[PDB]
């Protein structure tokens, strides 16, 4: 109200309301679904078009040959973040000869989000990121959200109508973890996790992104033909 | 007063909403893909008649192989303009081979949310950014002021927009020719248009792999009137 | 005074054929009249076909195939997973290479 | 009025209102907790478990700092995060150039003036936790506890969170039943019985306990996790007590 | 009126803000008391432990900045610290520049000169605390002088500081307008301490324990601070006369 | 480069530079000016290290000609003259100085009075009847001290500045190219085609 | 943050006026009167102190007239403490001048780089602008004898006969009625004491009031003098041209 | 951090008024009295020390300054800011003058740097103007005895006589009548400490008045002999007795 | 550094800052560009408020920014210094690097640049000045007409005008101007010019300067007594 001009101001209830309207932006983008068991981990996102003549806005961006994410909110933000993970990554295998583990990537975004919460002139980041990843302790999957919070899950959902497939995975979570060596059922399960947050549209060829890292399998996305065997 | 970088209560930044009505107080510019060539058309909308309208630059050439059409404040387009020039030439420089035109895109659209107390305010320009690469063909992309940038069929940006994308959405289907195209364009651009269109008022442009970005002359647009005026008669 | 360049020898050979092409090199690494190393690799593949080597200097040369392994990667990042070209890359490399024109690779680079 | 709005700005009261609100997003924040023993310092906090699709033990809260000093924060986890990499940085600078590891009251101060910089400033907002912390150091065990004005001094006992006022009392009788001192292995059980207690503020969702301690005897003067066996028997006893 | 949130002059030729921050200067309720005796300078500060969680031995106000200087701080314990490790360490750039250790009142006049910025410069505000400096200085004797958030200074004879100034003041004035001198006639500090404690108990009219006070004493070459049982030893000897 | 010389007559001033420019082994041109027209009435020409001569020599072309637009006035030699003096001046304390010596040849419509200037690479600046730089002078300067007079026409000059060309021609060891000779005077400044 | 605060000292109204630059003139309207007149043979500065006391030290007291050269000088209406900001780069930038080109620098080049200065404070930098208007008096062998003045906005104009400071309305209007071209220097000195005496919000015009200044080719042979009057020959003056 | 605060707190108003700047000199007119005048062989500065406590020792602060040898300077309105400008105004009579010409600056042009800095404070990003208004008194060869006023502004008078502060439309009506060009420095002292008693309410004595000329030269002050051309400060500070002495034949 | 964004966008998408840099302009002395067959020609209005002016020494309107390039403006007149400083520096850089003088297109386009760079950086307000830049191009005797406004927008006019009651000239212009044939000499294109101002001005004394341009760096500005001819001539006509 008369707290909310800037993100160096407390309300009189302690909280900060540029980072809650940040937060905000996130529930207006499109649904993303994350899942993991303890040989692969799994992104499955929802794509949003401008209208019919126009692409699909890519939601899953690439890290390093072990990480990725997907993204939901302001999209050149998640840019920023994942431009800020890949050097991280980077500095990482040059300097150490060491694959970057995920917890330690969270940590590293966490801090980075939280110095635009606490300064005057600046803002908050715009954007919640589904990092999955495999390293040294197996398969991981992150929850980032942009007042610096990140949380280490089996599964999870972000963006508009998330609340559907956050629940069938709360549902499903014994069976989807047991899914070892068999990607083909994971990803199955994170496509019928996102369809509980579909109304009126349904998942179509142009319309449907996945992302996929495990024991031995580098981190890549799926889209076009590529996912019209999973609808 | 408040800050530049603020967010509004429903999650979006106040000053990059602003400069998006700026943007629909410009004059119409629309682009057109086919797998012939990718079409630009602008609407140049000189506010007086001693005004010399070929001296009003709205479509722009980045390189051989990517052209460039503006609406909104067409100043701010400048050092964009710059910025995509250099990086096309930078990256030939670096690589020896043509930009891709996402990745050129891209790079525009980083300027994009530099702004804060970098420049004091965002671009109130928008820019339909079209071209040919090896990978991907015949392209056509929407790049705005808040950093992101969408690829289109079809689109039109500008005060006639919303009413011209409505068009736009009947008349596209993947077998338009060249021609088509630049009839379409002109089409669209005569029913948006506030004046009566002509070669003068208007102005056409196209990008093909052989021949590259090409602005077209008032003569070859007025030809091309012509045909659009003769074909409507015929039903 | 302190020198920060040093010789560790080897030989590399590069030909180019109708429809291939080798680049092949000794495996010895050497200072003065010592050998360091009888099997230590100087010719690296580098990702999208293409192999390298840079010998002479091996500090200066394992700094600059790094180097250059990391600019196909950030080229993958950078433009949509395009394949980086052989004369791409020889151009990219003259960067590399010329970056430093004031204080140089000390190596001869083939690819 | 109006000298809400901004930080460093003194009310007519002499108050800074800003601080004073960072306290609040503090009070909304899970129960830690730390006890000063015989020979060092056990720490213990209260993680709520939002959801069954959390990884159980997976997001760590305490953090080290250095080898022998343990942090425990509740408010804004970030701004915590914030906290222990600068502390981090200033242990390091200090060992540095003196060699010695950091001491403990000079560790606090490290933290506190960097805290009580932010209240200077309106172009900076102060921090919204309270921190718990401490360890052994050449002089023996020492805890402290540092709130966002800046202010921090040594404690016998230490709580913060929305379960405070509990386990503030259940210290209280720790205290007075113990003038000769309290063990780290009964300040290990006694510490995961408070937490037990102090969840019934937080009684909505279940939780997940964590333990850390600096011992003399038992970790070398080492932070260290509690973990498997030893963190089992602190769970039986702590819901022993509560039945 | 943004006259009252940044130090700018008021209408009035006010400075609000340096008026707001005298008030924090009382928000610890601890009043303090300077004195001088022949050979040595007393303080004593009122010491409150309301949580009986904290550990009584780090609860303090008092400062030793230098071997030869000590400091009482009024006010919030994150100012008084800022001060103090600023203090600290001027004290000792001073003694690596000048080749001898800093007198008490050039510290009081740094320190109040540092103090007198933040009254002009905007974008810093004014520690909300009082601060009183004492030695036995090697060329003036023993020395009082205190500084305040107006970047004021000045020397003493005796003073007080606190929400119950005032009676400590004119209970100390009263006994100087006796005595006709501008200290405590006594040899041993031990004597100076009970001086101060007496009357100060006298002007508040409340009893001490050994764990409601806090002393510093500063003799020739160096300051310290009393134990519990020093300042018990002293209370037991103003009970039996 | 190479010969360069001045002299003051009655109503002009008269310079001349030689044509060779000599990379080292061979002779590249046989046809450079030597020479930068700063202002109307006022000529400079200038001999040192390659490159720096003309950069030096076209900045001060550049920053004399933005002060006539912005004043809309002709600067008079001397105020020119102390300009460039001073640029050399500051040059000698830099990182990498300018090393170019200077002729400045100019005529003043105020006092109608033609002034030749001759400055060196350190800022050393003087006002000459005649003058020159490098080995030039030790050549010239004998017949310069014989012949000239104040009162001298331009043809007389021209013809004293023939005699000193064939001195250097007949005595120097270099082969210059012969010179290119320009006047300056109250109609501003021409070359003579035939020399 | 700090924006709270900020005055933005650097806007246009919706008028198209600039604040502070209006504000500014608004103060210089209320500093003593400078008045200065161009003659063949010379030019006038003349200028009233604001009211004074008996215990002020005239003799060595200035505040109206000032030195920038031995060819140029200025008068000052306004806050004196800028004026003196302003006056010292005034003088530093004619040596630099006389240091570069070994000439004496025009008297325009001189009042267009402190025009300059004064423009920049009203478009960047967030500044309060300098509350101070200057007339120029000065010579050079090109223009010969020049009177300019500038104002707060960094404009500056070039005048025959020119008023700044209180009354400006009044005092232009009797200066445009008796000033003629072919006028001399000792005819301007009469004009611009009767215009004072005239426009004036004191009683009456005294030597303890004024400040006077005259360059003049009144130097032996081709040159030029300054001369700042002292308080003595300021009152010899008012005598002579019948005012006390 | 870093200073955000780039921009003037001292602007116009409407009505052309700078705010801050007479906002600082109404807390000019709030503080103690002090004076100045000139006599043909000297200057004397006076004014009152207000002790805050009886327990204070008033003697350990100094209204009264030394800038030069041969310059004093008193001030009214606020304290700690004089204290500075002392400060700042000893060094600048230092690096911008003594350590360029061997000799300590003149009256005028050391009075000149100090307006200057007041000046600054009025114009420079985020600062408030000194709530305070100067009198310097000194000597120099060339301009002889001289005595100034500085006010917030940066704005500078010289004076014959003059006071500031509490009590100054009063004190500067009672100058005008006593002030003549025949004054010895005696008869400006005793003219100095009739005006003072005037503003003052309780005490006045040499315990409770800070008084000191510009005069002769004290070669007993110099604090060394064998050099013939230094012959000592002209600032002298009148002590306790001196000032007592004086009120007898009062 | 001073960094406070003063030109950004309001709700209906407009950067007042820019638009209140436009009511400056509106505010200040009319100013005309008329381009015939073979010339350009610049008219200005001087108000006649100020008498006891020094014409000699006073600014002139007109600016040579080259030898063959000029510069007329409406608006703040110290603002104008600043930019006509930045176009003159800029003309002789060109001639260095490029060793060919500036296009009039280039010039503008310069300026232009300007102008909008003040419109998106920190700390900086826009300048309140329109321009009509106008000359011939290197070895070209087509004659150029630009102008430019505070947002940084720019184009070619075959005739235009700034300033105060520039709506009113403007008319006149629009009726009177035929592209098809422009004022095929000097007489003629001055006449026109004189014309326009004589609209709006009040009596034809020292109220209008005249500053013709032609090929070659040919520049030359007319006298009192030169623009009064045109003004006895044109009104004698107009008797009728």
């Amino acid at each position: 109200n008369n707290y909310d001009g800037d993100t160096v101001t407390f309300s009189p209830t302690g909280r900060l309301f540029q980072v809650e309207y940040a937060l905000e932006a996130i529930k207006q983008g499109s649904v993303t679904v994350g899942l993991r068991s303890n040989t692969h981990a799994v992104l499955v996102a929802l794509k949003r078009n401008a209208d019919e003549l126009s692409s699909y806005q890519k939601k899953i961006i690439k890290c390093d040959e072990h990480m990725g994410l997907s993204l939901a909110g302001l999209a050149p933000d998640a840019r920023v973040l994942s431009n800020y993970l890949r050097q991280q990554c980077n500095y990482s295998s040059l300097v150490f000869n060491r694959k970057l583990a995920v917890e330690r990537a969270g940590h590293l975004l966490c801090d980075k989000a939280q110095k635009n919460t606490q300064s005057y002139g600046g803002r908050p980041y715009g954007v919640g990121l589904l990092i999955i990843g495999y390293d040294k302790s197996g398969a991981h999957l992150l929850e980032f959200q942009p007042s610096g919070n990140v949380t280490e899950l089996y599964g999870t959902a972000i963006g508009a109508r998330s609340q559907g497939a956050k629940t069938y995975l709360e549902r499903t979570l014994d069976t989807f973890i047991k899914i070892d060596g068999n990607p083909d059922e994971l990803i199955k399960a994170g496509v019928e996790a996102i369809s509980q947050s579909l109304r009126d549209e349904s998942l179509t060829v142009d319309n449907l992104s996945i992302a996929i890292v495990g024991k031995d399998t580098p981190f890549t996305i799926y889209d076009g033909e590529a996912v019209a065997k999973y609808i | 007063d408040r800050g530049v970088s603020t967010f509004s209560p429903e999650g979006r930044l106040f000053q990059v909403e602003y400069s998006l009505e700026a943007i629909k107080l410009g004059s119409t510019a629309i682009g057109i893909a086919t797998k012939e060539g990718v079409v630009l058309g602008v609407e140049k909308r000189a506010t007086s008649p001693l005004l010399e309208s070929d001296s009003i630059e709205k479509i722009v050439e980045i390189d051989r192989h990517i052209g460039c059409a503006m609406s909104g404040l067409t100043a701010d387009a400048r050092s964009m303009i710059e910025h995509a020039r250099t990086a096309a030439v930078t990256h030939n420089l670096y690589y020896d081979e043509d930009i891709n035109v996402e990745s050129l895109t891209q790079s525009v659209c980083d300027l994009a949310l530099r702004f804060g107390e970098l420049m004091s305010r965002p671009f109130g320009v928008a820019l339909l950014i079209a071209g040919h690469d090896a990978d991907d063909g015949y392209q056509l992309f929407h790049a705005e002021p808040s950093g992101t940038f969408y690829r289109y069929n079809a689109k039109a940006i500008g005060s006639g927009s919303e009413g011209a994308q409505a068009e736009l959405l009947n008349e596209w289907h993947s077998s338009l020719t060249l021609k088509e195209a630049e009839l379409l364009v002109l089409k669209i651009l005569k029913q948006v248009m506030e004046e009566k269109l002509d070669e003068n008022n208007a102005q056409l442009s196209c990008i093909t792999k052989q021949d590259g970005f090409k602005i077209y002359d008032n003569e070859k647009t007025a030809e091309l009137i012509k045909e659009l005026k003769e074909k409507e008669a015929a039903e | 005074q302190f020198n920060p360049y040093g010789d560790n020898g080897g030989t590399i050979l590069g030909i180019a054929g109708e429809d291939f092409a080798v680049l092949a090199g000794d495996t010895r690494n050497i200072t003065d009249y010592s050998i360091n190393s009888r099997y230590e690799p100087k010719v690296f593949d580098c990702g999208d076909n293409i192999v390298m080597s840079a010998n002479g200097f091996a500090a200066d040369g394992d700094a600059l195939v790094k180097r250059f392994k990391n600019s196909v990667k950030w080229y993958h990042f950078d433009h949509n997973d395009k394949k980086l070209s052989i004369n791409s890359a020889a151009r990219n490399i003259q960067h590399l290479l010329y970056g430093k024109r004031f204080f140089p690779y000390y190596v001869h680079t083939i690819i | 009025t109006g000298y809400d709005l901004s930080n460093s700005v003194f009310s007519p009261d002499g108050r800074n209102f800003q601080v004073e609100y960072a306290v609040k997003a503090v009070e909304n924040g899970t129960t830690s907790i730390g006890i000063k023993c015989n020979d060092g310092v056990v720490f213990a906090v209260e993680k709520l478990i939002t959801s069954k699709l959390l990884v159980p033990q997976k997001n760590v809260k305490i953090q080290v700092v250095d080898r022998h000093i343990g942090c425990v924060y509740s408010g804004l986890i970030p701004d915590g995060r914030h906290l222990v990499n600068r502390g981090r940085e200033e242990a390091a600078s200090f060992k540095k150039l003196y060699k010695t590891p950091i001491p403990i009251p000079a560790f606090a101060d490290r933290l506190g003036q960097y805290v009580q910089a932010h209240t200077l400033y309106n172009s900076v907002r102060p921090f919204g936790v309270s921190t718990i912390f401490g360890g052994v150091d050449k002089n023996g065990a020492h805890l402290y506890m540092l709130e966002p004005s800046g202010s921090y001094w040594g404690y016998k006992g230490a709580a913060t969170g929305k379960g405070r006022q509990s386990a503030k009392a259940e210290l209280e009788k720790l205290v007075d039943h113990h003038p000769e001192g309290l063990s780290a292995r009964e300040a290990v059980k006694q510490a995961a019985k408070i937490i037990y207690l102090a969840h019934e503020d937080n009684k909505e969702k279940d939780f997940e306990l964590e333990i850390s301690w600096c011992s003399l005897s038992e970790t070398n003067g080492l932070h260290k996790f509690v973990k498997g066996d030893l963190l089992q028997e602190a769970i039986d006893f702590a819901q022993k007590e509560i039945n | 009126g943004y006259d009252r949130h940044i130090t700018i002059f008021s209408p009035e030729g006010r400075l609000y803000q340096v008026e707001y921050a005298f008030k924090a200067t009382n928000q610890t309720n601890i009043n303090s008391l300077a004195v001088r005796g022949k050979d040595c300078t007393v303080v004593i500060s009122q010491k409150k432990v309301p949580d009986k969680l904290l550990d009584p031995t780090t609860v303090s106000y008092i400062f030793c900045i230098s071997r030869t200087i000590g400091m009482v701080v009024n006010g919030p314990i994150p100012d008084a610290r800022n001060a103090a490790l600023r203090a600290k360490a001027e004290a000792a750039e001073f003694r690596y520049k000048y080749g001898y250790d800093m007198p008490c009142d050039v510290l009081a006049k740094r320190m109040a000169n540092l103090s007198q910025i933040y009254t002009q410069r905007a974008y810093m505000r004014p520690l909300g605390v009082i601060l009183t400096f004492v030695s036995v200085d090697e060329e003036l004797g023993p020395s009082i002088y205190k500084t305040d958030p107006a970047g004021y200074y000045v020397g003493y004879k005796a003073t007080a500081t606190g929400p119950k100034q005032q009676e400590i003041t004119t209970n100390l004035e009263n006994h100087f307008k006796k005595s006709k001198i501008d200290h405590i006639n006594e040899e041993s500090w031990e004597k100076v301490v009970e001086f101060a404690i007496t009357h100060m108990i006298d002007a508040l009219g409340t009893e001490f324990s050994k764990n409601d006070l806090e002393v510093g004493v500063a003799t020739k070459d160096k300051f310290f601070t009393l134990s519990a049982e020093n300042i018990e030893e002293r209370l037991v000897a103003i009970a039996e006369q | 480069m190479d010969i360069i010389l001045g002299i003051r007559v009655q109503d002009s001033v008269i310079l001349a530079s030689s044509k060779a420019v000599t990379r080292g082994i061979s002779v590249l041109k046989d046809s450079d000016d030597k020479t930068r027209q700063l202002s109307p009435h006022t000529l400079m020409s200038f001999a040192g290290e390659a490159g720096d001569t003309v950069q030096f020599a076209e900045y001060i072309q550049a920053n004399i000609q933005l002060y006539s637009i912005r004043e809309d006035y002709e600067l008079s030699p001397q105020a020119v003259s102390s300009f460039v003096r001073q640029e050399l001046a500051k040059s000698i304390r830099s990182r990498r100085p300018y090393q170019v010596n200077v002729l400045i040849g100019g005529y003043d419509k105020k006092k109608n009075k033609p002034e030749l200037y001759q400055i060196d690479y350190l800022g050393t600046k003087v006002e000459l009847p005649y003058g020159a730089h490098g080995y030039s002078g030790f050549y010239t300067f004998s017949l310069l001290d014989h012949h000239y007079r104040p009162d001298m026409t331009t043809e007389e000059g021209l013809d004293l500045l023939k005699l000193c060309v064939q001195e250097l021609e007949k005595r120097m060891p270099m082969d210059f190219k012969g010179v290119i000779v320009k006047i300056v005077d109250k109609d501003g400044i021409r070359q003579v085609d035939d020399f | 943050g700090s924006r709270r605060y900020d005055s933005r000292t650097t806007i246009f109204s919706p008028e198209g006026r600039l604040y502070q630059v209006e504000y500014a003139l608004e103060s210089i309207s209320h500093a003593g009167t400078a008045i200065g007149i161009m003659a063949s043979d010379g030019i006038v500065l003349a200028a009233e102190r604001k009211v004074t006391s008996t215990l002020l030290e005239q003799d060595t007291s200035t505040e109206k007239l000032y030195k920038l050269n031995d060819k140029i000088a200025v008068a000052v209406a306004g806050l004196t403490a800028d004026a003196e900001i302003l006056i010292n780069t005034a003088r530093i930038h004619a040596q630099n001048y006389l240091k570069t080109y070994n000439e004496d620098i025009p008297v325009e080049i001189l009042v267009r780089r402190l025009s300059d200065i004064k423009q920049g404070y009203t478009q960047h930098g967030g500044l309060r602008p300098f509350g101070v208007s200057f007339i120029y008096a000065g010579y050079d062998d090109r223009y010969g004898y020049q009177l300019y003045t500038s104002n707060p906005s960094g404009n500056y104009t070039g005048w025959k006969a020119i008023s700044v400071g209180a009354n400006t309305s009044a005092a232009q209007t009797l200066l445009q009625m008796d000033y003629k071209d072919d006028m001399k220097v000792d005819d301007a000195i009469e004009l611009a004491l009767k215009t004072l005496s005239k426009t004036t919000d004191s009683s009456a015009l005294t030597y303890d009031r004024l400040e006077f200044a005259t360059i003049r080719k009144g130097a032996n042979d081709g040159e030029v003098y300054q001369k700042i009057f002292k308080p003595q020959e300021i009152k010899d003056i008012l005598v002579k041209t019948g005012i006390t | 951090m870093t200073d955000r605060y780039s921009f003037s707190l001292t602007t116009f108003s409407p009505s052309g008024k700078l705010g801050q700047i007479d906002y600082a000199l109404t807390a000019v007119k709030q503080g103690v009295t002090s004076l100045g005048i000139k006599a043909t062989n000297g200057v004397v500065i006076a004014t009152e020390k207000k002790s805050s406590s009886p327990l204070a020792m008033s003697e350990t602060l100094s209204k009264v300054s030394l800038l030069t040898p041969d310059i004093g300077a008193v001030y009214s309105g606020m304290g700690p800011d004089y204290r500075v400008l002392v400060d700042k105004s000893r060094k600048v009579a230092h690096t911008s003058y003594k350590r360029i010409y061997g000799e300590y600056p003149p009256t005028k042009l050391l009075v000149s740097e100090v307006a200057k800095i007041m000046q600054e404070a009025t114009q420079s990003g985020g600062v408030r103007p000194f709530g305070v208004s100067l009198l310097i008194a000194g000597h120099d060869e060339f301009n002889g005895f001289s005595l100034y006023q500085v006010d917030p502004s940066g704005s500078y008078f010289p004076w014959k006589a003059t006071a500031i502060g509490k009590g100054s439309v009063a004190a500067k009506t009672f100058l005008e009548k006593r002030w003549n060009d025949e004054l010895e420095l005696e008869d400006a002292i005793h003219i100095a400490l009739l005006t003072l008693k005037e503003s003052v309410e309780g005490e006045f004595n040499g315990d409770t008045i800070e008084l000191a000329i510009i005069g002769d030269e004290n070669p007993d002050l110099l604090g060394y002999t064998g050099i013939p051309t230094d012959k000592g400060p002209r600032f002298r500070k009148l002590t306790s007795q001196e000032i007592n002495d004086r009120l007898e034949a009062l | 550094g001073y960094d406070r964004a003063l030109s950004i966008f309001s709700p209906d998408g407009h950067i007042f800052q820019v638009e209140y840099a436009l009511e400056a302009v509106k505010r200040g002395t009319c100013a005309v560009g008329v381009k015939g067959k073979n010339c350009v020609v610049l008219g200005c209005e001087r108000r006649s408020t100020l008498k006891l002016q020094d014409t000699r020494i006073t600014p002139s309107k007109v600016s040579k920014i080259d030898s063959h390039v000029v510069l007329s403006f409406s608006g703040l007149n110290a603002d104008s210094r600043i930019l006509i400083e930045k176009a003159r520096v800029e003309a002789q850089s060109h001639r260095l690097t490029l060793e060919d003088p500036v296009t009039v297109e280039y010039l503008t386009r310069y300026v232009a640049g300007v102008q909008q760079r003040y419109t998106q950086s920190g700390g900086v307000r826009p300048f309140g000045v329109s321009t009509l830049i106008a000359g011939f191009d290197p070895r070209d005797d087509e004659p150029k007409l630009y102008q430019t406004e505070p947002s940084g927008i720019y184009s070619s006019w075959s005739a235009q005008t700034i300033g105060r009651n520039s709506k009113t000239v403007r008319e006149f212009l629009e009726k009177n101007y035929d592209r098809k044939e422009p004022p095929a000499t000097v007489e003629e294109c001055v006449k026109l010019t004189v014309r326009s101002l004589l609209e709006v001005v009040q009596t034809g004394a020292k109220n209008i300067e005249i500053t013709v341009v032609k090929p070659d760096s040919d520049i030359v500005a007319l006298s009192s007594e030169e623009i009064n001819q045109y003004v006895t001539q044109i009104e004698q006509e107009k008797q009728e």
